[PDB]
RNA sequence: UUGACCUCAAAUCAGGUAGGAGUACCCGCUGAACUUAAGCAUAUCAAUAAGCGGAGGAAAAGAAACCAACCGGGAUUGCCUUAGUAACGGCGAGUGAAGCGGCAAAAGCUCAAAUUUGAAAUCUGGUACCUUCGGUGCCCGAGUUGUAAUUUGGAGAGGGCA
RNA sequence: UCUUUGUAAAGUGCCUUCGAAGAGUCGAGUUGUUUGGGAAUGCAGCUCUAAGUGGGUGGUAAAUUCCAUCUAAAGCUAAAU
């Protein structure tokens, strides 16, 4: 059962795993019906652009923090600011999120930026119009790529102070670690007379 | 759940792609592969782009 | 309006007042059928918010079943196997008791659809719940477009599938990090991470 | 291939070389990991010591995110200037311009001092930094600028 | 909350400019009105109290706080609630004496 | 509502109704407030009064 | 004496609905043992087979009593990954997810509980007509113990000012 | 080929007052079963049984102080699967 020098492994099939076996045989013909369902869509709704605009985001976790994407929907914060309706913006493909909230500038004026961008750069057909077709695009999301912004310059000056951004990483864990046990001391102190 | 398809790298492939087409102008890898290009003034054999 | 007073009237079970209309009640109750058609909802607030409406087509059943544990069907207590599964008395019924209330409605009442149940009372052998059944082929219903969604045959006895409140609370429907086995379904789940997926190349 | 394999060249052979004596037999030392404390215990012990028992402290709802920290390297650090302008901040050796080497955006979260970066000065932009890296950082003219 | 602007420490994380929304109509959720009130009072002026909030304001005039909140958690679920009762079952002693 | 509002100049309720939880708080209700009511026999009196088989209050 | 109301009943009363089948997939309940552990009882097989109830072309789920801890995402589902990992296990044999990221597709919402009270404004059925997946009379009714309009937390309602 | 609807439908800005929001349910103990969930992941039986700046959650049980999030015990919903 177990025999000469190799990694113990972990191989789970011991159910009756063999009559759940998945082959993806039609991968090429998922892909296929995907895209004439994509072509389908497009044709029924032929000016509109086949996705509704989606807002900028940043990544939740510590480890995407430094990536910017694409979210759910427009707060209705930068929907206000743009200077419309949640009515009305999930009518001209503007999706908007209910659930979101504001708590960054930045993030609030690359959404509404990206608003004006969108109104400037769609015409919305009177109900009682001629319909001039005018040439739809197929993705919103490619009409208005998502960039991520840039931080600084390529090269500035140098400046020193003497920190080395060691001790104040130490500092910084150290001052949080005995930061409670600081406060009982105070605490003491308080009552100590 | 027989392997059926088997991946090939991509550089890989363009390698042997290169090779093939590196093979087309030489005259006796096209006749050894036999196919009668003895008549043909000269290989790589290009045509005006009318055709 | 008169609902908010029923909502916290009815809060106060304990007070002397309810337990001394929850007596009498439930002798009343107990000398009726374990499944027995109430002309009216006992109280107006809780079938309503559940989904009643005074209309023709909306009916209400009381109906009480057994209490206490399931006792394992065996002949003299023989499971024939481990001593794991050698357990007969002190098992639990997997579904709650609102759902077998409503389930066996459903079954006497079969041209219904089951819209939802409540507790109204209880003793020691019979728990006493009232269910709210909506009559799918009343015209009344085949109209008024806010409650024919359970005319379509996809809401064909949604007590017997879990469709119901309690239904929807025994197979453990609801997000968060505690019902990761449940959140899908409990099989949908099981079985797609129980699945060997293998692309085309290999991965 | 199948055509490449001894089983074909087995043929004819009675037992296809699995002997005659001790045979191919379903499973004579038990299935899987079995009898690793008993029988199997002279391979366990001489390949896989430390395999029974436990070790240290439990972690329940772990988050892997939680620890992202790649480290970066100082002789690597050079690499995320790019190549372009890399020849040139070399050759023009200087403060008051130093490139701004943003390592977050790069994709490490700690910068380790494996050494000898050249004395051009740098701007390093680091959430975590070692001692070392930081030293050396400095004594090339640059400085290492803490970024949350 | 304004980060340190580094990734370690107590306030640890990117320093930006805090906008803090305008509060969620969600978040109002569990405060009392006036129309609820007027409601539970004349409710609770009518149904009157449980045994166990009986034995519960005997317990604070004879017994005390201490083991009245102890029967009131066993009786209820936790010690928030416990507390929360017995602060209620003093609040009903002390006005009843008036009136 | 018309009591919440002071509205009810005279307030009259029935006695049969069967689940007394909806009429059980209208005295209380019509106490506080300060309105005028009477208990009185007959919820079919009540819904001859008002057009009805049943009104449970006048 | 004569009419109601409540509850209960009866009619080959007027008009309907349910039951069974199939069951690959789907939603639940119920539920083993062979086997593996080189024995075996927890474990494993397996929350499987068998058994029972209930659907549709999909079902379930689903617009957070969510995830998070970030400079925050933002219904559900599925794929890739997380990962044979955190974790569970005679800590043995074995078992074993989820957040984030990429993507496919993306769609939102609505009731209860509110102050129509200057008007039950509401709805079934019967007859009549018509341009019959219904509209308009009229009538009996149902219904105030609440059927319409209006609000659903992302809000909203009352009142003052374009 | 079949009116061209009558003193109505909804949306927005500023300012005042309010703003109901689901109970034998949540929650707690225990039992069984289940889960990767480990001083208890879910579910269920029984016993107890709430509240309104409350309640739930924040993966080690418990006081005290905060903070972050959502809003249960009611309901419909195509697509990708």
């Amino acid at each position: 059962a177990i025999s000469k020098n190799l990694p113990i492994l972990k191989n789970h099939f011991r159910k009756h795993w063999q009559e759940r076996v998945k082959v993806h045989f039609d991968q090429a013909g998922k892909k296929v019906s995907r895209r004439n369902a994509r072509a389908t869509r497009a044709a029924k709704i032929a000016p509109r652009p086949l996705d509704l605009l989606r807002p900028v985001v940043r990544a939740p976790t510590v480890k995407y923090n430094r990536k910017v994407r694409a979210g759910r929907g427009f707060t209705l914060a930068e929907v206000k600011a743009a200077g419309l309706t949640a009515a009305y913006a999930r009518t001209i493909g503007i999706a908007v999120d209910h659930r979101r909230q504001n708590r960054n500038q930045e993030i609030f004026d690359a959404n509404v930026q990206r608003l004006k961008e969108y109104q400037s750069k769609i015409i919305v057909f009177p109900r009682n119009g001629k319909a001039p077709e005018a040439e739809q695009v197929l993705s919103a999301a490619a009409t208005f790529p998502i960039a991520q912004p840039a931080t600084d310059v390529e090269a500035r000056a140098v400046q020193d102070n003497g920190e080395s951004a060691f001790r104040t990483l130490r500092l910084a864990r150290s001052e949080k670690k005995f930061r409670g046990i600081r406060e009982k001391r105070a605490r003491e102190k308080a009552e100590a007379e | 759940w027989r392997k059926w398809n088997v991946k090939v790298n991509h550089n890989e492939k363009r390698y042997a792609t290169a090779s093939a087409i590196a093979a087309t102008a030489v005259a006796s890898l096209v006749l050894a592969r036999g196919h009668r290009v003895e008549k043909i003034p000269e290989i790589p054999l290009v045509v005006s782009t009318d055709l | 309006g008169a609902y908010k007073y029923l909502e916290e009237l009815q809060r106060k079970k304990q007070s002397d007042v309810l337990r001394f209309l929850q007596r009498v009640r439930v002798w009343e109750y107990r000398q009726k059928n374990v499944i027995h058609r109430a002309a009216r909802p006992t109280r107006p607030d809780k079938a309503r918010r559940l989904g009643y409406k005074a209309k023709q087509g909306f009916v209400i059943y009381r109906v009480r079943v057994r209490r206490g544990n399931r006792k394992r069907p065996v002949p003299k207590g023989a499971t024939y196997g481990k001593p794991t599964n050698q357990g007969v008395n002190e098992l639990k019924y997997q579904r709650s008791l609102r759902a077998t209330a409503e389930e066996r409605v459903g079954r006497r009442a079969a041209n219904l659809r089951v819209l939802n149940s409540y507790w109204v009372n209880q003793d020691s052998t019979y728990k006493y719940f009232e269910v709210i059944l909506v009559d799918p082929q009343h015209k009344a219903i085949r109209r008024d477009a806010r409650y024919n969604w359970i005319c379509d045959p996809v809401h064909k006895h949604r007590e017997a599938r879990g469709l119901t409140a309690t239904g929807k609370k025994s197979r453990g429907i609801n997000k968060g990090h505690k019902f990761n086995n449940t959140k899908a379904g409990r099989r949908k789940t099981w079985k797609r991470q129980n699945t060997l997926s293998l692309w085309r190349y290999r991965k | 291939p199948s055509r490449f394999t001894k089983t074909r060249k087995h043929r004819g052979h009675v037992s296809a070389g699995k002997g005659r004596i001790g045979k191919h037999r379903k499973h004579p030392g038990g299935r899987g990991m079995a009898g690793g404390q008993h029988h199997h215990r002279i391979n366990m012990d001489k390949y896989h010591p430390g395999y029974f028992g436990k070790v240290g402290m439990r972690y329940f709802h772990k988050q892997q995110a939680h620890f992202w920290k790649p480290v970066l390297n100082l002789d690597k650090l050079w690499t995320l200037i790019p190549e372009d302008k890399r020849d040139q901040y070399l050759k023009s050796a200087s403060k008051e311009t130093a490139p701004v080497i943003d390592t977050l955006a790069a994709g490490y979260g700690k910068i380790l001092g494996k050494g000898r970066i050249p004395n051009v000065p740098v701007i390093v932009k680091a959430r975590f930094v070692s001692k070392l890296a930081e030293e050396k950082i400095r004594a090339a003219g640059g400085v290492v600028e803490l970024i949350a | 909350t304004v980060k340190t602007g580094i990734a370690i420490g107590l306030n640890k994380g990117k320093k930006v400019t805090s906008m803090t929304p305008a509060p969620k109509i969600s978040y109002k959720k569990g405060a009392a009105s006036n129309r609820t009130k007027f409601v539970r009072s004349l409710v609770r002026e009518i149904a009157g109290l449980s045994p166990y909030e009986r034995r519960l304001i005997d317990l604070i005039r004879n017994s005390g706080e201490k083991r009245a909140r102890k029967v009131a958690k066993k009786r209820l679920g936790s010690f928030t609630r416990a507390k929360a009762k017995v602060e209620e079952m003093n609040n009903i002693i002390a006005a009843s004496r008036r009136h | 509502a018309l009591i919440e509002n002071k509205k009810a100049k005279l307030v009259l309720i029935a006695n049969d109704v069967d689940p007394i939880e909806l009429v059980v708080f209208l005295p209380a209700l019509c106490k506080k407030m300060g309105v005028p009511y009477a208990i009185v026999k007959g919820k079919a009196r009540l819904g001859t009064l008002v057009n009805q088989k049943t009104s449970a209050v006048a």
